[PDB]
RNA sequence: CCGGCGCGCG
């Protein structure tokens, strides 16, 4: 959930999900009701830098509900995640 | 949460209810039901039975009727777990009674009261 | 469809089954300001970028405090002022900065204990 | 508003899971004033 | 009110009439809110900017609008010099997006 | 945050009437 | 000097009236004593008037519907469960329902005792759609909320349908003030006014006899 | 309280607010100057409230 | 399975929850008049025709009937997606149909008018089958008696038909308390027969 | 003292829309002989910034994907239904008014579709204004050749489409979506008259799309419009916002600019109707006569870029013929007067020769329109356009006329 | 207005 698609969806010859598309839990109840057996994501792994992020390859927000905004330091909030349950 | 979960928490039923095995007041609209509870003419997990006039939107379990009771004239009744609907085959007409309390009744009003007090307020 | 004028009437010819006690309430939401945070709410459903939304909120805030200082700092808040000024620019009407007062002080001197 | 009508019980996390859709199908500032109401609904039965 | 000598921030203590200190732990929470107005309200003029602390002081009189500090405070200075007594010379530039002149910051 | 990128003719001609 | 005033009022429709009023100055804990008073008052202790029984004439067959009667007779004693009533009635009185046939049934259609009124005229009752004459007998009671083959009608007799209280407190330095404002919800058959000054009243009386003496 | 409000004791919101105080005294002519301003604030006057 | 797609301008098309039962309708202005002699069942919103399946004699005159659905209500909290998505949906799982024939073919419209209560015929949407109701009579009279005052009680999933008169009707109250009290009088002794004095106690 | 001192739309339009987040601020929905619109409810004062009239969610449109592949927003096409057969099968870039047809047919089979609704507020076939549902005899009066072609082939196609995709062995779900041709018909020209195409951002995804939006198609179109379409995002709503700073009086009509930069006969084309101060308009001129573009412009007060010309008896009319006059221009060289008077005259000349050509006037036309009792809509959509045509000749005649009379 | 030691609170 929240994650950007990275490559287009194919049930048959109906597209059922784009590239740079946000994955909501309906299309991912739909790619489970299916037989799909791939889905290409966009995650921090596959970001072409590692001293900064972009929209996409983050996702959606975590407080927000919408993609994440530019200027938002993911970093520190990362990072409080992990340590704050310690 | 515990003020919550009282007030949500519903009847006492079967062995709990009746000390022998069975071989409620009918409220027009929920103000009439706290209205009686204010005056303490009934209690705060008392059955009671809800006139509904909007659509079903009770959860309930997914359960067919327990005893539908058909009369020759057209009518019938359906007798749920949780509420009561009658039906007719001449007319449209479709009554729903909800078998609630007054603590369920209490928290949905004040879900809806606060939507439609901001929405008023803005 | 031009007949002599006389025209049909278009209307619903369907059925759809889509179609009191809160004085207290509303008034309570009025004394304490949620109406602001609905406004602010409603403000950046508008904005792309939200560190922009309160960026500009503050350049007019500053501009409106260098223009007239005097009228600020009070019962009236730039700040406030410039949301309220932004909620009446999209047709909705607010009071001037969120600024109100209570009717029933009794006199001068007298302040309200929480 | 089209809520639903809970008929069973409220426990914790039944609570949570309320909240949490309210925010996204209302969002925060409803949900805030929801909050606000309901708390005091818990303390007065309490 | 009073600053301490050295670091020339706002002592500590209730005794002393002292400041609440924003450690390292509560720098990460404003940058997390992305709040960075804020954090230099309490990194400059409200710690050890000497000559924003005064400025500060008169325009919230007069209700004048606070303008930002742009200058380093007396903590960075201070390390400055502490790092000169070390032999090492640590200089603030600031190149122009405009005609590309490295200006050189007073520290 | 908030940080992010960077945050006369006309007069004297009239007419004599 | 301590003076009341009605500071809103208002009228959504027939059968829901509002208003909020005022008291003060008041001293410390008076406002809370007067509000909880003055709501337990509000609440139960103002008469209001109801239909509390319904006998079915023309030989219904004690059966759940009647032949020409869109509504049911649970639903017909649900629907004149709704009407609201004013009157000044001691005692019981009897009420009656002939309409001939075809049309609407409303309260309008309800022959009353001679103090009783009625609040609003547009409460539905029954819908007839084959002409059969319809005659009900009504019983009409006038009592307080905390109070034959004849169906009876679970009343509640609650003019006022809803009652708050709230304190404002203010002070500057040794002397103190609070004001209190009391909010009533009313059916019509009666103002928020009225139910003020009923509750005023009925409490004095209830607080009258502690000062009664005897003959000697 | 609400949810978005909170209670600050007097003398915390007193030393707090301290030159919005004195500015408040000084423009609706209550105060002649900052230093008076300041010595009605160490008196605990009830116009300083 | 037919080879043929049929019209179903003249059927009664009963849908339910897994599949669209089609009954032949003879015209009339009432449209209460159904053919039992030709019938059909298709999945829901489908074309491919198929002969359902009969467990008991079926009428082979035209008989009036009136239909009335038997099933529950499906009240879920959908996930919320998109904005404004909804809180909850309802939605009618219809799993039997019943259809009970009028007395002597009589018209609603008719002020005589009664339901035949021994002539029901329940479809099954499970096993897409149309059966005729076993029913019960306990009201005096036998095969002749007054229909006005009988009463029809369905129960056990729509498996149990009994005809009682109408003053013995129950209080829904009565069922539900019923119902409780049996569940919960066996939990109960569920519950206490793990201990070990259980034989030597009593219940009350 | 207060005691000394067209007609309103059906409320349940608004509110079937009220009851499912649809807002409309300041304005109230009338209808008339020629069609719904949208009216100022009262006097709209001015603001800083545009002020917002109507918030139509998401949830309650009918939108397709402009470009391949064809994905509809909210997916209401089930997977594996055999319409998504029929509308893949479309050419990507002419047929896009088939697939939003196919889609309004669907949603109208659809019980829980808000169109199932909204549709029995469209303009019936006998009340639509397109060209599709135009005979040949309404077609016979535009007095265009082109247009007439182009109208046949329009409706050659749609009736091919129709033929090629509901024959006789299709399935009853989709054989009862268009029973008969007239209706798929009529399906293609709503769909043109009303579909909205826009560039929208849903999520994380950007997109061009054909919209078929309610409440939003009620707009009636302008070339001078106060009112504009933006959509918001964040919670996927269509705004129409009036412009920032215009003062609109009470019953002024809340027009958008349905496209810009087309002349009358693409107006014609594709939403069936055209405008006598269209200041697109193009009157084929020999070019031998020429006059002087920044005189003319003076005289009438146009400023602004050839593309922006604006108005500080003017109106588009003068706009398009100064769009379309032949005209001259050397910087800073001024006009001699002798040769504009007789440019103009041949100017002058060659218009009353055009209006010559048509064997009517346009004010013979007029009574004809206020004499008729028994014609189609067509029919009169027709006889306006050529007498729009009419009259912008006229007026360009008279603009010539007053810009030689003020030269001196 | 500087640092060490001891005792505490969350
Ligand atoms: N300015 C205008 N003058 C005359 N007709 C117009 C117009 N703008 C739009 N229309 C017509 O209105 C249609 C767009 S839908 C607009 C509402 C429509 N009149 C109705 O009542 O439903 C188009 O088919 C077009 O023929
Ligand atoms: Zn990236």
């Amino acid at each position: 959930i929240g994650r950007v698609l990275a490559d287009d969806i194919y049930i048959g010859s109906r597209c059922v999900a784009f590239r740079n598309q946000d994955l909501g839990i309906g299309l991912v109840n739909r790619f489970i009701t299916f037989g799909t057996q791939s889905i290409s994501i966009r995650t921090p792994f596959t970001c072409r830098s590692t001293s900064w992020i972009c929209r996409l390859c983050y996702g959606r927000s975590p407080t927000h509900g919408d993609l994440v905004e530019l200027g938002e330091a993911v970093g520190i909030i990362a990072g409080q995640s992990i340590g704050e349950p310690g | 949460l515990i003020g919550l979960y009282v007030l949500t928490s519903g009847t006492r039923r079967g062995i709990c209810a009746n000390r022998y095995n069975p071989c409620e007041p009918f409220f027009c609209n929920s103000y009439d039901a706290i209205g009686a509870y204010r005056q303490k003419r009934i209690n705060l997990d008392s059955p009671l039975w809800l006139r509904w006039q909007l659509d079903q939107r009770v959860i309930a379990s997914k359960e067919v009727p327990i005893e539908v009771h058909y009369e020759s004239f057209g009518n019938y009744h359906e007798i749920y777990a949780h509420y009561l609907i009658v039906r007719s085959v001449k007319k449209e007409t479709l009554y729903i009674y909800i078998r609630t309390t007054v603590g369920h009744i209490s928290f949905y009003r004040e879900i809806e009261e606060a939507i439609q007090g901001f929405s008023q307020a803005c | 469809g031009i007949q002599r004028r006389i025209w049909r009437r278009r209307t619903l010819t369907k059925k759809d089954d889509m179609l009191p006690f809160v004085e207290e309430q509303v008034r309570k939401i009025k004394e304490v300001g949620k109406v602001m945070t609905m406004d602010i709410e409603r403000l950046l459903l508008s904005e792309d970028n939200r560190f922009e939304f309160v960026n500009s909120v503050a350049a007019e805030a500053t501009e409106y405090v260098e223009k007239n200082r005097d009228e600020y700092g009070g019962t009236k808040k730039a700040i406030f002022h410039v949301l309220s000024n932004r909620v009446n620019d999209l047709g909705f009407d607010r009071p001037e900065a969120y600024a109100e007062s209570d009717p029933y002080k009794p006199g001068p001197g007298y302040l309200k204990e929480y | 508003a089209n809520l639903v009508f809970h008929n069973k019980v409220i426990d914790g996390t039944a609570i949570k899971r309320l909240i949490s859709r309210l925010i996204d199908h209302f969002g925060m500032a409803y949900t805030s004033h929801i909050l606000d109401q309901v708390k005091t609904l818990g303390f007065q039965q309490a | 009110g009073h600053y301490a000598l050295v670091t020339q921030q706002p002592l500590r203590g209730r005794s002393k009439q002292g400041g609440q200190r924003v450690g390292e732990m509560e720098v990460w929470a404003l940058e997390g809110f992305g709040v960075a107005h804020i954090l230099q309200e309490m990194l400059t003029y409200k710690s050890d900017h000497i000559r924003a602390r005064q400025e500060v002081l008169g325009t919230t009189i007069i209700g004048g609008t606070i303008p930002k500090p742009e200058d380093a405070p007396e903590s960075f200075r201070l390390l400055v010099r502490e790092l000169r007594s070390l032999a090492l010379e640590l200089n603030h530039f600031l190149v122009s997006e405009k005609n590309f002149q490295i200006n050189r910051k007073e520290v | 945050g908030t940080g992010f990128n960077k945050g006369d003719i006309l007069f004297y001609h009239r007419e004599f009437c | 000097t301590l003076q009341w005033k009605c500071v809103e009022s208002r009228r959504d429709s027939k059968r829901l009236y509002y208003g909020r009023f005022i008291l003060s100055p008041l001293m410390k804990g008076q406002a809370d004593t007067i509000g909880i008073a003055m709501r337990r008052a509000l609440l139960g202790e103002i008469e209001g008037t109801c239909i509390t029984r319904a006998k079915f004439e023309n030989i219904p067959h004690d059966y759940s519907n009647i032949v020409g009667i869109q509504e049911s007779v649970h639903e017909i004693l649900m629907n004149l469960n709704e009407i609201v009533l004013k009157s000044n009635l001691y005692g019981t009185r009897n009420a009656l329902i002939c309409v001939q046939g075809p049309g609407y049934i409303t309260a309008r259609d309800i022959i009353l005792p001679p103090s009783v009124e009625i609040v609003d005229n547009t409460q539905h009752i029954a819908t007839l759609t084959e002409p059969i004459n319809l005659c009900i007998g009504l019983k009409i009671e006038r009592n307080r909320g905390y109070s034959d083959r004849s169906y009876p009608i679970d009343a509640v007799f609650m003019p006022v349908q809803n009652a708050n209280h709230s304190i404002h407190s203010y002070g500057n330095g040794n002397e103190k003030q609070e004001i209190l404002f009391i909010e009533i919800w009313t059916n019509g058959s009666l103002t928020p006014k009225e139910a003020l000054h009923e509750a005023s009243r009925n409490l004095i009386n209830l607080f009258i006899p502690f000062l009664h003496v005897e003959e000697e | 309280l609400s949810l978005h409000r909170c209670g600050l004791p007097r003398e915390i919101a007193i030393e707090l607010f301290q030159t919005f105080v004195i500015r408040g005294l000084i423009r609706q002519h209550l105060a002649s100057n900052i230093g008076v301003a300041k010595s009605q604030i160490r008196e605990k006057k009830p116009i300083v409230w | 399975v037919v080879d043929y797609r049929i019209n179903e301008d003249e059927f009664h098309k009963i849908s339910l929850l897994d599949c669209d039962f089609f009954i032949r309708k003879p015209p009339d202005p009432d449209n209460d008049v159904y053919d039992f002699r030709e019938m059909y069942v298709t999945p829901p919103d489908t074309d491919i025709y198929s002969v359902p399946r009969v467990l008991a004699p079926m009428p082979q005159k035209y008989i009036r009937c009136a239909m009335s659905d038997y099933g529950c209500y499906d009240v879920t909290e959908p996930p919320i997606d998109a904005p404004r998505d909804p809180l909850y949906k309802s939605e009618r799982e219809i799993s039997k149909v019943f259809l009970t024939k009028h007395y002597r073919n009589r018209r609603l419209n008719d002020p005589e008018f009664v339901l035949d209560f021994e002539e029901i015929y329940v479809i099954d949407s499970k096993t897409k089958s149309i059966t005729r109701a076993r029913v019960l009579v306990t009201v005096p009279g036998g095969r002749k008696r007054d229909r006005k005052d009988d009463l029809l009680v369905i129960r056990d999933n729509g498996n149990s038909f009994k005809i009682i008169h109408v003053g013995e009707r129950d209080d829904p109250t009565t069922v539900i308390e019923r119902e409780e009290w049996t569940k919960t009088r066996e939990d109960m002794e569920k519950h206490l027969r793990k201990l070990r004095d259980f034989s030597v106690s009593n219940w009350f | 003292f207060p005691l000394f001192q067209l007609e309103s739309a059906d409320p349940d339009f608004y509110k079937i829309g009220y009851v499912r987040r649809v807002r409309a601020y300041g304005v109230e929905f009338k209808e008339g002989p020629d069609g719904f619109g949208i009216y100022a409810s009262k006097d709209i004062e001015p603001r800083r910034r545009a002020r917002v009239i109507m918030e139509i969610p998401h949830e309650l449109m009918i939108t397709i994907r402009q470009k391949h592949p064809w994905m509809f927003f909210p997916d209401i096409v089930p997977i594996g239904h055999p319409i998504f057969d029929i509308i893949n099968s479309t050419d990507p870039e002419r047929d896009w008014d088939l697939r939003l047809a196919c889609l309004l047919l669907f949603s109208f089979d659809r019980e829980d579709h808000f169109w199932r609704l909204y549709g029995d507020f469209l303009p019936a076939a006998d009340e639509c204004s397109s060209l599709l549902l135009a005979t040949e005899e309404d077609l016979a009066e535009l007095q265009d050749p082109q247009l007439v072609s182009t109208i046949r082939q329009q409706q050659k196609r749609v009736l091919e489409f129709w033929e090629k995709n509901w024959h006789s062995g299709v399935p009853l779900k989709i054989k009862r979506l268009a029973e008969d041709a007239e209706r798929f018909i009529w399906a293609v020209s709503i769909a043109q008259t009303r579909c909205i195409s826009m560039k929208t951002r849903i999520g994380a995804l950007v997109q061009d799309l054909n919209m078929m939006i309610p409440y939003a198609d009620m707009l009636n179109h302008s070339f001078e419009p106060n009112c504009f379409l933006h959509w918001r995002p964040k919670d996927r709503i269509l705004e129409v916002m009036s412009n920032a700073g215009q003062a609109i009086k009470k019953g002024e009509e809340m027009t958008i600019n349905y496209m810009p930069g087309q002349k009358n006969n693409m107006l014609m084309e594709r939403y069936g109707f055209s405008t006598p101060v269209n200041p697109w308009d193009a009157i084929p001129f020999s070019g031998d006569s020429r006059i002087h573009l920044n005189s003319f412009l003076s005289v009438f007060n146009i400023f602004g870029l050839p593309e922006e010309y604006y108005h500080d008896f003017v109106d588009g009319a003068v706009i398009a013929a100064a769009r379309t006059l032949p005209t001259w221009s050397d910087i800073d060289l001024p006009p001699i007067p002798s040769a504009e008077r007789k440019a103009v005259k041949e100017l002058q000349d060659e218009c009353r020769k055009m209006l010559a050509e048509y064997p009517t006037t346009s004010e013979q036309d007029q009574k004809l329109l206020d004499s008729l009792s028994e014609a189609r809509t067509t029919f009169a959509t027709a006889v306006k356009y050529r007498m729009h045509r009419k009259m912008f000749i006229g007026k360009i005649i008279k603009a010539l006329d007053i810009y030689q009379e003020r030269l001196l």
